[PDB]
Parts: C-alpha cells; sequence; structure tokens
C-alpha cells in the first residue's frame, strides 16, 4: 500500500489579461489513492460550475485530474484551488499566481 | 506515417465503506482522450469524449460497451482475488490499475505493445516486451502469472495488439486527422526577476504546444544546468495544448551567459532562447 | 477498440 500526496498547480489556460475571458485550471497529479476532492475558490468562496477531466494515471501509476472553470481575471479578485486527500491533514489551498 | 499510440487506462477500486466497487476506463490516441466508461454513471456505457469519435455508429458503442462492461466485471472479481492472495482484511479499500496499448513506429508500422497491472500503486504483473512472457512482481503475482501462462493469455494479447489495436488506431488517426496528425510548436518566452540580492531567476516558458513531449533545458557555455534548474511538471491547458517551464537562479549581470534550449516536434529546428 | 477478453487474475 502506497499513499502519495497531490502535486497541485493553479494556472490559466491562456496568459491572463484582466478583462479577457479565460479558464482557471487546477491540475492535481502524482497522487494515490484516487479519491480526491477539489474546489476552485474566488475570494475564498467555492465556485459552483467547475468541470473536471476523467480519472487517468501516469506511467508511474500515480493519478491526475484537471479541474477548470471559465473566468475573467481582474486586478481585485483572488483565486485558489482547495484540495483534500487522505495524505492531507486539512484541505490544502494553493493560490493562483499569474506568473507561475 | 508517424509515431502514434492507442492506449486504455483502467482503474478498479474496492469500496468497502460503500459495499461495492467502481471501475473507470479511459481511452487515448496519443495525448488525446476519446472515450470513457464509468460504472458509477447512470446507465454505464462507453461514451465519446472527443468530437471525432462521435460519428462511430451504434454497433461500435454497443460492442465497446459490452466489452468494457465485461472487463469491469472481471476486474471487480480480480480485486477480491488479490485481497485473498495478500491475505488482506475486508475493511480496506484497494486499487487495481491496468494500462494496455499499441505503438506505431516512426514508419507507421507496429513497434511495441504493452499490457500491465498495478495493485495499490505498485507493479503487479506485466506483459514483457517480447509479448510472449510475463513479469510478476511478487509471489501473489506469480499465481496470476501461472494462470495466464496456462491460458496462453500472451498469444491472445499478441492477436489483439497486432490486429484490432493497430487497425483501430489507424482508423482513429484518419477520423481525427485535423487534430491528431499535426503538431503545434510551443510559444516561448524568457522572464527575468531578481529573486534575492544574490540572484536573478531566469524562467523559460513553453505554452500552447502539442504533443506533450518537450525538452526545456538551461545551458551555460554549452552545458546543461539540470541539477540547479526547477522544472515543473508538464501540465494541460484544457484545450489539447500543454504548458511547461524551467527556471534557474543565476548571478546578477550574467543573464546573457545562459540560454534555454527547446526541442519539440512542432519546431522546424530546436530553439536557443535568451532573456531579451 | 477495447479489448474483448480480460483475464481472471
Amino acid at each position: 500500500m502506497i499513499q502519495r500526496t497531490p502535486k497541485i498547480q493553479v494556472y490559466s489556460r491562456h496568459p491572463a489579461e484582466n478583462g479577457k475571458s479565460n479558464f482557471l485550471n487546477c491540475y492535481v497529479s502524482g497522487f494515490h489513492p484516487s479519491d480526491i476532492e477539489v474546489d476552485l475558490l474566488k475570494n475564498g468562496e467555492r465556485i459552483e460550475k467547475v468541470e473536471h477531466s476523467d480519472l487517468s494515471f501516469s506511467k508511474d501509476w500515480s493519478f491526475y485530474l484537471l479541474y477548470y472553470t471559465e473566468f475573467t481575471p481582474t486586478e481585485k479578485d483572488e483565486y485558489a484551488c482547495r484540495v483534500n486527500h487522505v495524505t492531507l491533514s486539512q484541505p490544502k489551498i494553493v493560490k493562483w499566481d499569474r506568473d507561475m | 506515417m508517424g509515431p502514434h499510440s492507442l492506449s486504455y487506462f483502467s482503474t478498479a477500486v474496492s469500496r468497502p465503506d460503500r459495499g461495492d466497487s467502481r471501475f473507470i476506463a479511459v481511452g487515448y490516441v496519443d495525448d488525446t482522450q476519446f472515450v470513457r466508461f464509468d460504472s458509477d454513471a447512470p446507465n454505464p456505457r462507453m461514451e465519446p469524449r472527443a468530437p471525432w469519435i462521435q460519428q462511430e455508429g451504434q454497433e461500435y458503442w454497443d460492442r465497446n460497451t459490452r466489452n468494457v462492461m465485461g472487463s469491469a466485471q472481471i476486474n471487480r472479481v480480480n480485486l477480491k482475488t488479490l485481497r485473498g492472495y495478500y491475505n488482506q482484511s475486508e475493511a480496506g479499500s484497494h486499487t487495481l490499475q491496468w494500462m494496455y496499448g499499441c505503438y506505431l513506429g516512426p514508419d507507421g508500422l507496429l513497434l511495441r505493445g504493452y499490457d500491465q497491472f498495478a495493485y495499490d500503486g505498485a507493479d503487479y504483473l506485466a506483459l514483457n516486451e517480447d509479448l510472449r512472457s510475463w513479469t510478476a512482481a511478487d509471489m501473489a503475482a506469480q499465481i496470476s502469472k501461472r494462470k495466464w501462462e496456462a491460458a496462453d493469455a500472451a498469444e491472445h494479447w499478441r492477436s489483439y495488439l497486432q490486429g484490432t489495436c493497430v487497425e483501430s488506431l489507424r482508423r482513429y488517426l484518419q477520423m481525427g486527422k485535423d487534430t491528431l496528425q499535426r503538431a503545434e510548436p510551443p510559444k516561448t518566452h524568457v522572464t527575468r526577476h531578481p529573486s534575492s540580492d544574490l540572484g536573478v531567476t531566469l524562467r523559460c516558458w513553453a505554452l500552447g504546444f502539442h504533443p506533450k513531449e518537450i525538452s526545456l533545458t538551461w545551458q551555460r557555455e554549452g552545458q546543461d544546468q539540470s541539477q540547479d534548474m526547477e522544472l515543473v511538471e508538464t501540465r494541460p491547458s484544457g484545450d489539447g495544448t500543454f504548458q511547461k517551464w524551467a527556471a534557474l537562479v543565476v548571478p546578477p549581470g550574467e543573464e546573457q551567459s545562459y540560454t534555454c534550449h527547446v526541442q519539440h516536434e512542432g519546431l522546424q529546428e530546436p530553439l536557443t532562447l535568451r532573456w531579451d | 477498440e477495447f479489448e474483448d477478453l480480460t483475464f481472471l487474475a
């Protein structure tokens, strides 16, 4: 039995420009076992219409999923991805940084 | 023709806390998912997940559904079997993963097949490269190996991987030609930010590329800096393209001594990029 | 095309 913690990357589909429609991505990878919960957050609040890819895995057997939602970046709004997994003692929040 | 593959990635999970198990299978051509099956769906069916498979007629959907459902039932049984082989409690959840597929060589001819299984995240049993023999990870897997040797399972896999797998692959490539057969090179850029009083971070980006395979390396005087480089996992954009970056901390004023080297099949020739 | 034989472990 193995347990591997998710790698989590939060980023946009296209280079972000304030006022231009885009997609916000939370890519969770490298994890085992497969049960995982992922929410996208705007200013701390859960975003409702968030879609995700079908469960698949890499050559090393570890799982990955993409969670995503349409958005329009602005100067004032803060976005984040919140992840829970058995390897985490509490939900992990990773903030969207535009330049990462 | 080109390098291409068809693969299926299946996950079976026992769920003693729900009194059942779940099977999910996904199909890919190269980096592109095209089908899924999920036993927890209402009316579980093999379902299309790319536009270019949608034109397959009902008999295709019906047949693929019968076969994946069959496979789901067998892998559910296998979970129980393996729990017995390892003498594990009924209480815990376990995972059996399976990946199989075929690979066409740069000439479009069959080069490679594979059929492999992992239990709880570790190799269990794999068809060897010769497609004639099996590698078992441990004494439990040796039980399954003996069964599969006695059933001439390898010979059945050879027939599937040479016939059906390759032929299907080639039909999918035709149907999806406008997306599957053209590579899109990366859009690149190099950023520079002082990161302490001692150092400057150079970051080399590649965005918008497909297929996923790409090489990004920082060099100084023709010499890889891969030890000191931070290299994120390649990540999907969500629209069939991919993203990656690589970063290096360098001495202030020495930025032009470093170049980022990009290799991708969409490029005419590799790129040598500088902070510019 | 999905495989039409899955083997019992």
